[PDB]
């Protein structure tokens, strides 16, 4: 009454065992398939690149076939190759210069970090709120870094765009098309702005504009404080600059050689001093020898008498 | 905590997804009574076929109790102990919606739970007949070590099945690439078929292959050059900034006053925050887009008709928007235009731009002068290294020291002279 109950549960359980092990085998086979497909995908990407290449080669040939012959084309090519070699040199010089500049900025920044450490130790010793100084300072530096980052990115974009513009001056058709697309971009931006404007109720617009003039007036206040603070720093810097170049007045021209000559006179005298002592001892011992010979003459004559 | 609004939205969405129905919120809210019971019943009929019930014709009390035992015991949810089965017998939304929410949330656990419930349990037989005949006792030993096999291979299979990823997207990418290659080889067949009748064939193609490689290296060198130039400029600028920071560090060290330092810091923080909040990200974005649109203009061929149509369309649309903003400036009920505040904001805006550019001009001259200070500091350090000049009261002390050296040598000189004159008088004493 229970054995006829064991039998079906046992076969059902074993059937799911079989299913689980078949799924295990499937997972392993799928794993090896995935490892194979990764290699196949890399190989196909590279072959696709090469295929695009020879396609481009043939299409350039189709272009140049009407107006040029293999000779002139290869001449254009070697000409451009020689230019690219010189350009390679220019660009490597730029690489080096920039690497130097960056190294200098790293040293300037390490320098500044040292003077920060000594000042912040100074105020921490004076038992002021150091946490607030470090906090507002970190925020100030981060926003500044942010501004420098954005300005960098814009300069970059604009320069590369100048490259794009020069490329588009090849075809007069795409040159006029590029300037028209420039206009399209500007019009897109203006539409965006005007549509933002007209999508609010004139009462909501006046509320927003009133808030805007409030915040603008507050900004103008903080701006005028900054203008005065930098006029102060600017005055300070100009006095430091005149102070320094007059400190520089004292090294120009004859002054440097005058000190050089006094140095040389020092070294002469010290050489002569170092020459003194050994010769002094030598002459001393010579004089003692001649007085000893005085004694020799005297006592030898005395011994002659006996 | 979710409002009954959010709960109803979740219930309707996931009931629609699981049962592929398209109930609207009203329509689902309209489902009370046995029909709501059968909603939950069909949820459980997606989990276990045994649970598929018709509530339309079934003993609602006994079936609702059967459901409750299913939801409590196998799925594992419990709560109001005395009222729960009585009110769950009723199609009480105040009890049903939280249950629908719980089941539609933990749906994956319900799947796993019903799988184990089908396989693991429902034996607690006493050993009496098991101790009577050892034959079925060994059959039961077979059953229990089969269950041991089952848990071993199941945890192993589940851990490895989650460990290895699905190669569906990978085979899709691989087949797309194969089709792409086949299309390219066809394109190339067309190309080399069009290039068959050329005068010199491999000559021209090798020449052009070389020219093309020359052009690509040309353009890459141009771009890396531009990149290196700008990256220089920017590293320079960061140095100038470092100098500005140094100036501010010495000025702030002047007033040990942390508070005033923080006040001026905050004033510059928000002056930067002025341009970093919108104006610079907007200029950045516009340049990024302008460059992207020109890259796409050079990569593809041009159908200037499409852009000329975008031009005329934008012309007309801006005409609409200008007339609309103009009629927004029509005097209202007071006689007051919006333009009055428009002129106030224009006037304040010109003031802010004027002061802000004054600020930046000053800041430029500070950075310039400040670079020059570093230039002069550097050459003065180069001279103080190349030499070791004094030119101070140190110069006078050095000069006094050298004069003393001269006098000292003369003194030593007369010392040796006196010693020598005594040597001479000894030589003459010897002469006698």
């Amino acid at each position: 009454y229970y054995i006829g109950l064991l039998r079906p549960k046992i076969t059902e359980l074993t059937t799911e065992i079989e299913r689980l092990n078949e799924q295990e085998e499937l997972i392993v086979k799928g794993g090896s398939v995935l490892t194979q497909l990764q290699q196949r995908n890399k190989a196909l990407t590279d072959e696709a690149a090469k295929l695009k290449g020879t396609l481009a080669d043939i299409n350039l040939a189709l272009e140049k076939s009407t107006t040029q012959d293999p000779s002139s084309v290869k001449d254009q090519a070697t000409k451009l190759n020689q230019v690219n070699g010189e350009k390679r040199k220019q660009v490597d010089q730029l690489f080096l210069n920039a690497k130097e500049m960056e190294a200098l900025t790293k040293k300037n920044t390490q320098a500044l970090e040292e003077e920060m450490q000594n000042l912040d130790r100074r105020i921490l010793a004076e038992n002021q709120d150091f946490g607030l100084y470090k906090a507002t300072r970190d925020e100030a530096f981060n926003v500044s870094d942010a501004v420098l980052s954005h300005q960098h990115q814009i300069r970059m974009l604009t320069a590369k765009q100048e490259l794009l513009m020069t490329k588009l001056s090849t075809d007069p058709d795409k040159k006029r098309a590029a300037e028209v697309l420039r206009g399209i971009l500007s019009k897109r931006q203006l539409k965006e702005e005007l549509t933002k404007q007209c999508a609010l109720s004139v009462e909501e617009e006046r509320q927003l504009l009133i808030k805007q003039v409030k915040t603008a007036r507050g900004d103008i206040e903080v701006l005028e404080r900054q203008v005065n603070e930098t006029r102060d720093a600017l005055s300070e810097s100009k006095n430091r600059c005149a102070s320094l170049d007059e400190e520089l007045k004292s090294y120009s021209g004859d002054n440097i050689k005058a000190f050089q000559e006094l140095q040389e006179k020092d070294r002469e005298l010290q050489s002569f001093m170092d020459s003194f002592p050994a010769k002094l001892k030598e002459e001393m011992d010579k004089i003692t020898e001649v007085q000893r010979n005085i004694a020799t003459l005297l006592e030898r004559i005395s011994q002659a008498l006996e | 905590e979710p409002s009954e609004e959010e709960v109803l939205q979740y219930i309707v969405d996931n009931v629609n997804k699981l049962l592929s129905r398209h109930y609207s919120l009203v329509e689902f809210d309209a489902i009370q009574g046995t029909d709501l019971l059968q909603i939950l019943a069909d949820i459980f009929g997606t989990l276990s076929p045994a649970q598929q019930i018709d509530m339309g014709v079934a003993p609602t009390d006994e079936a609702a109790a059967s459901m409750l035992e299913f939801l409590t015991k196998t799925l594992g949810y419990r709560v109001l102990a005395d009222s729960f089965p009585t009110s769950f017998s009723r199609a009480e939304p105040t009890v049903i919606y939280p249950t629908l929410y719980w089941v539609l949330s933990n749906m994956q656990q319900n799947e796993k739970r019903v799988y184990l419930a089908r396989f693991l349990q429902r034996l607690e037989i006493p050993e009496a007949m098991l101790a009577q005949d050892e034959d079925v006792r060994a059959l039961y030993q077979q059953y229990v070590n089969l269950r041991g096999m089952f848990v071993n291979t199941h945890r192993r299979v589940d851990a490895l099945r989650t460990a290895h990823a699905d190669p569906a997207d990978a085979r899709r990418a691989v087949t797309v690439l194969e089709e792409e290659c086949d299309r390219l080889r066809g394109y190339i067949q067309v190309a080399e078929k069009k290039l068959a009748g050329v005068p010199d064939k491999e000559a021209l193609l090798n020449a052009c292959k070389s020219l093309r490689a020359a052009l690509e290296e040309e353009s890459r060198l141009a771009e890396k050059g531009v990149e290196l130039q700008q990256q220089l400029i920017s590293s320079r600028q960061r140095s100038t900034e470092m100098h500005n920071r140094l100036q501010n560090l010495r000025r702030d060290a002047a007033d040990g006053r942390v508070d005033v330092i923080v006040r001026r810091l905050r004033d510059e923080i928000q002056t930067n925050k002025m341009i970093i909040e919108e104006q610079l990200p907007k200029e950045l974005q516009q340049k990024q887009r302008e460059n992207a649109e020109f890259d796409r203009l050079i990569s593809e061929p041009l159908d200037m008709q499409a852009l000329t149509t975008e031009n005329q369309q934008l012309d007309e649309a801006l005409k609409k928007l200008h007339q609309q903003v103009k009629e927004r400036q029509k005097p209202g009920e007071d006689g007051s235009t919006i333009a009055t505040i428009k002129q106030q904001v224009e006037r304040v805006a010109k003031r802010k731009v004027e002061v802000m550019e004054q600020l930046t001009g000053l800041q430029a001259d500070n950075s310039r002068t400040l670079n020059d200070i570093r230039e002069r500091e550097n050459r003065i350090e180069q001279l103080r290294e190349a030499h070791h000049m004094l030119k101070d009261d140190d110069f006078r002390e050095f000069s006094k020291q050298v004069l003393a050296k001269k006098a000292a040598t003369e003194s030593m000189r007369t010392h040796l002279s006196e010693q020598r004159v005594e040597y001479g008088v000894l030589n003459f004493t010897e002469n006698v």
